[PDB]
């Protein structure tokens, strides 16, 4: 039940959270939570979980937060609408990638992984094995989610497919932004080719 | 986000107390409201945390001439619901004059609601189009959502008339409506008579009782749409994250709905995707093909059949689109809901953006013209004198659904950086 | 690989339904299409993996003042197929004349199913030489889909019209469709009425009833021509590969088909090849000789015996051929059907082309030329007129199988740098 909390505090309420974030005090939006980059917050864990509960899990969990506020970020900035044309082709061209990106973050990483961990950790018999099983899945994340290496050819492009989406947003010229667009997406293509071994599932969105 | 659903016409007061009883019955509550001993999930999302965890749903009843409010008065959702919601013609233009004039009370209404509720995000509408009173009186209440509210939703569950050419006031009031639906609405989930009507000529042996079974049929629909939002997943559980990914091509905002279940009296998502992609499952009535697809599976699924259907799906090019971007196919995944008394819990949901809704769309395209040229079905009637001396205004809608007809025929191509 | 069966003439549209209750009896399916309990193998063939495991069987339903198509309707095999598939003279040239004008509709259900498929390879054809509204229609398909389909294959199980000589217009219908078949089929497998009906008077007790147990003749061979293709075995599985080797000469691609259980209702592969070389056995009515035999076993085999056999049968000269290349008798194993409903699981079947079958041609190459001399049987219909005034498409026709007669007399010699 703390970890399904855990990956719900981590990773409803949320929207809530960043809505307030959309336009600051961050003792606040904790209370808000109790009813690009930057930033860092944390909440006590009691002492008998946290003995089977590492101290990195926390810090693992802090930047694939920060990475799904960004997700939602550009999602909710690019939707800013409800030559005079143009500016809607800048929508899909952009609107399309960080939701495709958005189906590899969500799916492939943080439903399989997330949904078979506490299938895990609920047959195990032994402490030890617990937090074996715990750590093993904190470095499998560790490789899923790119937060080791090539994060400075990779997670930057990864970062400014959302700022092109703010830029977008104050925008509401337009040819200047394709044209980092296009040239971002195929260094990504041809560095996800292979180039961890699941990566390919987007270089072909 | 919280939804609020505006009941109007006489199909769309139907299927808004057949919803409540379809969540009556979904959630674990009584007809009182009180929580059952079988029922933490959310129940935030169409109802009040009233008083003795008493589950009001917030909902807006409004019409002309009351009919349905008498089977509501001696049943048990008078007890339900009712603190004082309920606001008691046939043409577009008589019930545009007579929502012109009381205007105040029902904004009034509105306010009401729009007060009640937490979080205000979005007015979801459970209408007909041309049901009777809802004609006219609809359009003018999506003026009024347009001109007062911007900044939240207008999302419209509606089934448009549709009888392969019965009634012969029914294309002028539905085009007009459908032009102030593209510009005073933001999303529109299309509905047929004739696709659920020859749906439930299939799936059943009726023909005459069409509106009981159509009343269960968009029950299912908008339980469907509206599954992970009532329980919590966590994607897109707001309104606006979830209609974000789902309109690519901002003006051709009318979805797809199929379901594959069309009763719901084993499967692996790859079978219920080539299903649901078929145009005979959807409810939905030269080269057609979709600009942006997703589809929402619920039941007992397993989460890598899910990877592995989109990967055979996307490549063996069953989701056809010819985008200007790069929108594609999407999966999503939700919850089936805990305490269903329905049976068969796999069911599949698909929202879609098609250009093959154009060419029905080109039937009234044909028949309000034809009708014009006859000129015995307009009838002349004098509302719609005074709606416009000129008459003009049908060929301003005429003019803007053409121009939806080329943007659909523009977004097939893979520029629109031209529409006609 | 997958082909799809196009009914036509009355005793086509007999055939293609017996032919579908067949394999609905012979693969463990339901009437509706559903997979059963007792039913991996390939179901891929003729049947598309529709929704719920439906094998729905693709088919095209081809005629002209529909008579079937009731005994369709009252049936569970308008519950089995039919999505809309089923299409509603007595002359070639009336055939002809009708065809033309709906060309375009019937040309496209052919890209309906076409596209339907999801590896098209070629257009088989149940079809029946003069059998009233098959005629000439069943000509100018095969005229479209050499037009249309040059890279396709288009395969004719058919039945040719001889009554020892009844009717009196057949003849000239015959040969005009077999110009036809000769230009614009890629294979013909021949059968005849009075070698199924001789066959069928001494196996059964019957004389009058000869279509009934004719459908169950044609779809017993058909079933048996296709057991390699619908249940996987490793040789030829395609159609292709498998009429690749069937034809030796390429102007004489018609076929002998045998079949050692005349009656269904213990023996080496050494007896049943002795039995199915003996033309009374065949269904197929000087020097003749074959060109290239196959022939292919199915049942409770041992391997080794089918070596044994093949080494006896061409060493003691009963293969005969006199070829101008090294074309030889070929051996052939399949796999007995799990879940067949027939006992007696041993059968045999041969394709091999025989130089006889032209003295059957030579028959027709008698009676329209007897019947152009007496000129009371030509019977002057106007749309013979239409279709040519100088009436010389029959003696392109005569011409054309005269060519095919002295090819296969050139066949029959070491040499085929010389046919006249």
């Amino acid at each position: 039940e703390y970890l399904q909390a855990m990956r719900n505090f981590f990773l409803d309420t949320m929207y809530d959270f960043y809505t307030s974030i959309f336009d600051q005090n961050v003792s606040f939006l904790n209370v808000q939570l109790q009813e690009l980059d930057g930033l860092t917050l944390s909440y006590k864990v009691p002492w008998p979980v946290d003995i089977v509960i590492s101290l990195e899990c926390q810090k693992i969990y802090n930047q694939v937060f920060l990475l799904l506020l960004q997700i939602k970020w550009a999602k909710y900035s690019l939707d800013v609408l409800l030559q005079i044309h143009r500016m809607f082709l800048l929508r899909v061209k952009l609107m399309h990638f960080v939701n495709s990106l958005h189906n590899y973050i969500m799916t492939r990483i943080l439903h399989s992984t997330g949904l078979e961990f506490q299938h895990q950790v609920e047959e195990a018999k032994d402490l030890d094995q617990l937090i074996k099983i715990h750590y093993r899945y904190l470095s499998t994340i560790h490789d899923r989610c790119l937060l080791r290496e090539k994060v400075s050819f990779v997670k930057e492009a990864i970062m400014k497919v959302l700022n092109l989406a703010l830029m977008f947003a104050d925008g509401w010229s337009i040819e200047k932004m394709e044209s980092d667009f296009k040239n971002c997406h195929m260094f990504l293509v041809t560095i996800l080719n292979k180039a961890f071994p699941h990566l390919e599932s987007l270089a072909l969105s | 986000r919280e939804i609020i659903t505006l009941q109007l016409g006489q199909c769309g007061n139907q299927i808004g107390f057949e919803f409540w009883k379809q969540l009556c019955a979904e959630h674990g509550i009584s007809p009182e409201g009180i929580v059952e001993e079988f029922a933490t999930d959310r129940k935030d999302v169409f109802f009040y945390q009233a008083d003795d965890e008493h589950y009001i749903p917030r909902a807006v009843l409004l019409d002309l001439e009351p009919r349905v409010i008498h089977s509501i008065l001696n049943s048990p959702y008078a007890k339900l619901y009712n603190p004082e919601n309920i606001y008691l013609g046939n043409n577009w233009a008589s019930g545009f004059s007579q929502g012109e004039k009381i205007h105040e009370d029902i904004f009034d209404i509105i306010d009401r609601e729009a007060d009640g509720s937490d979080s205000l995000e979005g007015f979801v509408l459970c209408h007909s189009i041309a049901g009777g009173t809802g004609s006219g009186l609809g359009s003018y209440l999506l003026e009024r959502l347009n001109d007062r509210y911007p900044k939240k939703l207008v999302q419209t569950y509606s089934v448009f008339p549709n009888q392969d050419e019965d009634v012969v006031v029914q294309p002028y009031n539905s085009l007009l409506t459908l032009k102030r639906l593209t510009q005073n609405a933001d999303c529109v989930v299309v509905l047929d008579n004739t696709a659920l009507n020859r749906i439930a000529t299939d799936r059943l042996h009726i023909q005459n009782p069409s509106f009981s079974q159509i009343n269960q049929l968009v029950s299912t629909i908008m339980s469907a749409s509206t599954t992970t939002l009532r329980y919590p997943g966590y994607m897109n559980n707001d309104l606006i994250g979830l209609i974000a990914s789902l309109i690519p091509t901002p003006r051709l905002h009318f979805l797809m709905t199929g379901y594959t279940p069309l009763t719901t009296d084993k499967t692996t998502v790859l079978d219920v995707m080539r299903r649901l992609l078929q145009p005979k499952n959807v409810m939905v009535s030269t080269n057609h093909c979709y600009i942006a697809i997703l589809n929402i599976i619920q039941g007992e699924v397993d989460p890598t059949q899910v990877h592995k259907s989109l990967q055979r799906i996307r490549e063996r090019k069953l989701a056809n689109f010819i985008p200007w971007g790069p929108a594609s196919i999407q999966v999503a995944l939700s919850r089936k809901s805990p305490y269903l008394p329905s049976a068969h819990r796999v069911s599949g949901l698909m929202m879609a953006n098609h250009t093959s809704i154009s060419s029905l769309f080109e039937r009234t395209c044909r028949q309000y013209d034809k009708l014009r040229k006859r000129e015995a079905f307009l009838e002349q009637f004098r509302k719609e004198d005074m709606f416009k001396d000129n008459f003009d205004e049908m060929d301003t809608s005429r003019e803007i659904v053409q121009q939806l007809i080329d943007e659909y025929h523009a977004a097939t191509r893979p520029d629109y950086i031209s529409w006609g």
